[PDB]
RNA sequence: UUUUU
RNA sequence: UUUUU
RNA sequence: UUUUU
RNA sequence: UUUUU
RNA sequence: UUUUU
């Protein structure tokens, strides 16, 4: 179980 | 004595002596299931996070607020420990998704949070930054310490004085204010009035009545 | 509705029945929950939902205390006041009835609880009025004639 | 004459996300409970709370 | 009892129980990590001094 | 129309150096924490906070 | 009563 | 609503 | 009487 | 009920 | 959270 990593701008805005 | 309705019982014996609820399900100072879903849901979708790797995000967000309080003005992001790596989510989607509050919707990982601070205080000493912060002397209600903890029926009367102290003293007096600055800005009237290349000055027309000697 | 009205009475013994309550109340059924909206419940309640839900006030005791067999249930009203007696937990809400056959113990619980929890409670009549106007009507013509929007001529002005 | 439906459909909407009325942004409510007493043509009537009026 | 939503739990036991953080780690009243190297790189940078000293 | 992405924009600007908007210089705002609502063309919707509003 | 964009 | 350089 | 969320 | 960073 | 020179 990995720890995710998100972006700074999502395309999903 | 029974409540009655033009002589009809209003209440259901059959259905009361059968109706044993949780305290927790019924209780107003706590989110809703509908609302903690439309929170899971919509800081999911922020996130950009399938379904696999959540309950890890949900587990560090917990951790983070045992530590860090809940309040409705925390922003910036919230970090979590991947091994020795700090990973940093921000903080507006868990804010503002949060209905009606953020400490409403994270008492519902009341009973989670108090089990691993019980845990973490078995391999060395572990008391929430909250239970820093009041300055509390007693390291035994360490597992009781956090702003969101949902007080109930089980909760030991020690416990309880201790949690209605803190937060009495964190709360201090601080006076609710229902409005801010109105949003209207113009105060004045719009100047209908026109202006003409016959005018004396850009604020008159004539001088009409001004005699001179 | 007398099942809706048995949910109604214990969401109450538990959270309250002031006049400010709002937004909805749930009632569990089997492990769901069902949202009822409060504004029928507290407007048309006279003169105040508290003085309705007394009519309710024996069948509570009697359901506080039976839930009390089976598990420690204090009403959060209990735990708000930091009642530390187990044993007053059938008294400890709100839109109780004190009678006279009402334990002496418990009246006097009860009269400390309200104390506590209307404190020092200054009680308003009156709000902000309504009237909103609090200048005059400009009645005053305004014409092409004039040396302003706000004056009509100079009159007794003299130019050196 | 729509007061009403229009508050039904305002704490209708506060159901599944958080919906202040524009006006009650351009006013400055601090309170989102009171968000579907937040419209300029609310009709007040003998049924509106005392916090709300 | 443990959070869920639509049936599903939303934590993750087996993590949880072996997520143990250092607090000075995770608590808010401390510059990040990424903070603290961005202030250290442009303090470098600005006294023009090598790695050494 | 942009306000999203310029928030979005600017909070992640304040992640590798001090970057308040000129326009929240210009009014003197002594908080850095809001420098992702200090634009003129901010649209206050109903998910933004109340001391940011 | 109106004046709340 | 506009008027925030 | 009300004011106890 | 909210207000506990 | 900030505000401790």
């Amino acid at each position: 179980h990995t720890v995710p990593r998100i972006k700074a701008i999502t395309s999903k805005m | 004595r029974m409540p009655k309705s033009k002589g009809a019982t209003v209440l259901n014996l059959e259905h009361l002596l059968e109706y044993a609820p949780q305290q927790i399900d019924i209780s107003n100072t706590r989110a809703t299931q509908s609302q903690f879903d439309t929170w899971y849901e919509a800081v999911q979708l922020a996130y950009d996070i399938g379904e696999t790797e959540m309950p890890t995000v949900m587990n560090g967000l917990m951790v983070w607020c045992i530590e860090n309080g809940t309040s409705p003005n925390i922003n910036g992001v919230w970090v979590m420990m991947d091994g020795d790596e700090q990973v940093e989510y921000p903080l507006k989607p868990i804010v503002e998704n949060a209905k009606p509050t953020l400490r409403q919707i994270m008492a519902h990982f009341s009973d989670v949070a108090e089990a691993y601070i019980e845990m973490r205080n078995k391999k060395e000493p572990y008391m929430p930054r909250y239970g820093l912060v009041r300055n509390l002397r007693d390291g035994s209600l360490a597992r009781y310490a956090f702003d969101f903890y949902e007080v109930t029926s089980r909760t030991p009367v020690r416990a309880r004085e201790a949690h209605i102290q803190m937060k009495a003293a964190a709360l201090k007096s601080a006076q609710s204010r229902l409005f801010g600055l109105d949003g209207g800005i113009s105060t004045q009237e719009e100047n209908t009035e026109r202006h003409t290349t016959e005018d004396v000055s850009p604020s008159m027309h004539t001088l009409l009545g001004v005699k001179n000697m």
